[PDB]
């Protein structure tokens, strides 16, 4: 009733604000396909331009989600900023083809493992496609996907909240809702619904590596990072 | 936060 009006507005905010694979029209590059270099310089150029781009999706995503905007400024900010790389990561790997090794972004640019390597992911590399690898057969729809995009943006442990304990309240319908969603889906599956949880902690594992990486990136690239990505990630 | 600042209100 009101739990399936929740998932509707979840799933068509992600759907709205994501491509499917197969929608998309695959195409390659030449660009060090083969050999691990420390960074591809162009790249990057297109690795951070598409990062940007995804940036932009995420907060009409966020912003779709009941509740979100009745926030405070100030925590729907931090919510964003801490959550930015757990979503892109979660996208990114959600149109990973296990066959070719090979992640495809929104405009249909699909790189190879050692290409992801050479963009930025650099030590990222082997744990994101991990995470990929594993995600793959949970066999998630936009539904589940965008809920977990939801639970992991909407999350009141984040540090430098202003109303911690309102978040919290707000992520719990959304809890709620997937569990009696995969029930749904999945009636043979119980073991299903903690399965996906554990993604977010993964998730959050990777993108604590990812700050990280953003660390080591900055002293290797030609100029300064984007300017929205250094809102969101400095 | 300039950027996303604009982008929240739209
Ligand atoms: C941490 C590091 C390496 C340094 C700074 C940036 C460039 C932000 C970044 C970005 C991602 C990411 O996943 N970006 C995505 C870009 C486009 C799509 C899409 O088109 O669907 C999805 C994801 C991962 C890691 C990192």
């Amino acid at each position: 009733p009101e739990v399936g009006e929740l998932i509707e507005k979840v799933r068509k905010a992600h759907q709205e604000t994501f491509p499917a694979l197969c929608q998309l029209g695959k195409y390659t590059t030449n660009n060090s396909s083969e050999q691990r270099v420390s960074l591809d310089i162009d790249l990057w150029d297109k690795f951070s331009e598409l990062s940007t781009k995804c940036i932009i999706k995420t907060v009409e995503f966020a912003k779709q989600l009941p509740g979100f905007t009745t926030l405070t400024i100030a925590d729907q900010i931090t919510l964003l900023k801490a959550a930015c790389l757990d979503i892109l990561i979660l996208r990114i790997c959600t149109r990973y083809t296990p066959e070719q090794d090979t992640m495809t972004f929104s405009d249909g640019l699909t790189l190879n493992r050692t290409q992801m390597h050479n963009a930025g992911f650099g030590p990222l590399t082997d744990l994101v496609f991990a995470f990929a690898n594993q995600l793959l057969p949970l066999e998630m729809d936009d539904a589940e996907t965008g809920l977990l995009s939801a639970i992991c943006l909407i999350c009141g442990d984040r540090q430098d909240l202003e109303q911690p304990d309102r978040v919290d309240m707000l992520q719990e319908p959304l809890l709620e809702a997937l569990k009696v969603y995969v029930r749904k889906r999945r009636p043979s599956r119980p073991h299903m619904f903690p399965k996906m949880l554990m993604k977010i902690t993964d998730l959050r594992s990777i993108s604590a590596k990812g700050a990280e990486r953003v660390i080591t990136l900055k002293m290797e690239i030609p100029g300064s990072m984007p300017p929205l990505i250094q809102e969101m990630l400095e | 936060h300039k950027i996303l600042h604009r982008l929240l209100q739209e």
